[PDB]
């Protein structure tokens, strides 16, 4: 199981 | 013994090419059982072992639609860091990533990371506490001062602690 | 960085002539990902050759398994020919049962 889209832009 | 689930993530830009390559494969053990590729034609996370085939539809659209939002953060990525380094525009270059947790033989949870490199170097990492960053240079500093501020660390260790465990153990009954 | 390739060729279960297996080409600690490997039959490209999906290491170097099921014999030769952008030509391995 994937973890969740990282929405955090670098 | 203990036991791990992990998975890693791959984009490699390719100028005058089309949108960023993206691999994603699972593994529990040394046992790779997912695996995700944009210039595959199914454009779905799909079964690389026997005991996996058995989740639900659901599943496969959840951990499908995960990780190409997740493809998307790493080419808006891509662009960041090239300017972050100051690279051309006609080079190809790469993010990395590998995330995930282990397990006693009791399957308790006994250690979780997050980490990512650019161009093959280290760049950001979450720190054993699964609370803070460890920034490897200049330019991951400027992500980090940012990601201090958003609480992007809460996110994951919510993740490595709960979710990444509890399927692990999954994982490790139904093989 | 940028990392050249290293090259493993092994039969999927030990040589013995009359038998069967695959050869198998392990090439692991490069960077970047662009590769091309090719298992030969007495210098030919076999044209059944599977592979398996990119993965890397702790260094983040990568590594891929390429495979295919071959008849193992006194006469018939087989390597491993690889191209990487960190080499000036392609790197090529014969294999060696014994190894």
């Amino acid at each position: 199981e994937v973890a969740p889209p990282e929405y955090h832009r670098k | 013994g203990s036991h791990s689930m992990r998975y890693f993530y791959t984009s490699v830009s390719r100028p005058g090419r089309g949108e960023p390559r993206f691999i994603a494969v699972g593994y529990v053990d040394d046992t790779q059982f997912v695996r995700f590729d944009s210039d595959a034609a199914s454009q779905r996370m799909e079964p690389r072992a026997p005991w996996i085939e058995q989740e639900g539809p659901e599943y496969w659209d959840r951990n499908t639609r995960n990780v190409k939002a997740q493809s998307q953060t790493d080419r808006v990525d891509l662009g960041t860091l090239r300017g972050y380094y100051n690279q051309s525009e006609a080079g190809s270059h790469t993010i990395q990533m590998m995330y995930g947790c282990d397990v006693g033989s009791d399957g308790r949870f006994l250690r979780g990371y997050r980490q990512d490199a650019y161009d093959g170097k280290d760049y950001i990492a979450l720190k054993e506490d699964l609370r803070s960053w460890t920034a490897a240079d200049m330019a991951a500093q400027t992500t980090k001062h940012k990601w201090e501020a958003a609480h992007v660390a809460e996110q994951w260790r919510a993740y490595l602690e709960g979710t990444c465990v509890e399927w692990l153990r999954r994982y490790l009954e139904n093989g | 960085i940028q990392r050249t390739p290293k090259i493993q060729v092994y039969s999927r279960h030990p040589a013995e002539n009359g038998k069967s297996n695959f050869l198998n080409c392990y090439v692991s600690g490069f960077h970047p990902s662009d590769i091309e490997v090719d298992l030969l039959k007495n210098g030919e490209r076999i044209e059944k050759v599977e592979h398996s999906d990119l993965s890397f290491s702790k260094d983040w170097s990568f590594y891929l398994l390429y495979y295919t099921e071959f008849t193992p014999t006194e006469k018939d030769e087989y390597a491993c020919r690889v191209n990487h952008v960190t080499l000036s030509q392609p790197k090529i391995v014969k294999w060696d049962r014994d190894m």
